[PDB]
């Protein structure tokens, strides 16, 4: 178990893993099409990421 | 001899004890640290073999 068990993976792996884990802080750029994307989308995660 | 010294090193590498277990503490430390070498080499082999 101390030679091959696993690699220490990142706590986040996707968009919804940021949607739950409030320890890892978000981020985007002001005046951007990424910020505008979360401002104007509503599908169950990307409003929560803009919340 | 040089034949019997290499039959200690191959013997203690394969976990099969030989006929010539050393006396004379200076050679028991050589025999004792080659036992701990081949203990770790085999137990790392058979734990990674799966
Ligand atoms: C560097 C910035 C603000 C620009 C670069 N092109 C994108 C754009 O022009 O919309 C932006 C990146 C982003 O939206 O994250």
């Amino acid at each position: 178990a101390f030679l091959t068990v696993e690699r220490m993976e990142s706590p986040i792996d996707s968009a919804d893993d940021l949607a739950k884990q409030t320890k890892i802080e978000y981020g985007a750029v002001e005046d951007g099409a990424t910020m505008t994307f979360f401002k104007k989308s509503k599908i169950s995660t990307y409003d929560k990421m803009w919340a | 001899t040089l034949l019997n010294s290499f039959w200690f090193g191959v013997g203690a590498l394969m976990q099969q004890g030989s006929e010539l277990m050393p006396k004379a503490l200076s050679t028991r430390i050589v025999g004792g640290i080659w036992w701990f070498f081949t203990l770790i080499i085999i137990s790392s082999y058979t734990a990674n073999l799966a």
